[PDB]
């Protein structure tokens, strides 16, 4: 029993380790479509 | 260079090669005014716009 508590803490830790990343991972984009966007305002200004 | 088309546009002097270079300066001339009333136009935008708009793209 002890070895399994011992071992499911590790396991546990683990897990919530991973799901912190996995969340971490799936939660830049915002910064780069606003840069993409206006550097098209910005083309689209100085070639009208 | 209106002076100079209407001083060689009526030579009759200038020749076949003058008549040509007349027509020639007459039409670099032709491109400048085409470019003269775009920048007009491009004005009237900015006048009818009315906003004195500190964007850099307002026409000062």
């Amino acid at each position: 029993i002890v070895n399994l508590q011992v071992e499911m803490i590790k396991q546990f830790h683990m897990q919530l380790n991973e799901m912190h990343s996995l969340l971490e991972r799936y939660s830049e984009g915002l910064v780069a479509e606003i840069e993409r966007l206006r550097e098209e305002n910005k083309r689209l200004r100085a070639h009208f | 260079i209106r002076r100079y088309t209407d001083q060689r546009s009526l030579d009759r002097s200038f020749g076949l090669v003058g008549q040509s270079f007349c027509a020639a300066l007459h039409q670099e001339l032709r491109e400048y005014y085409r470019l003269l009333s775009v920048l007009h136009s491009q004005l009237q935008l900015e006048d009818d716009q009315g906003v004195n708009l500190g964007l850099e793209s307002s026409l000062t």
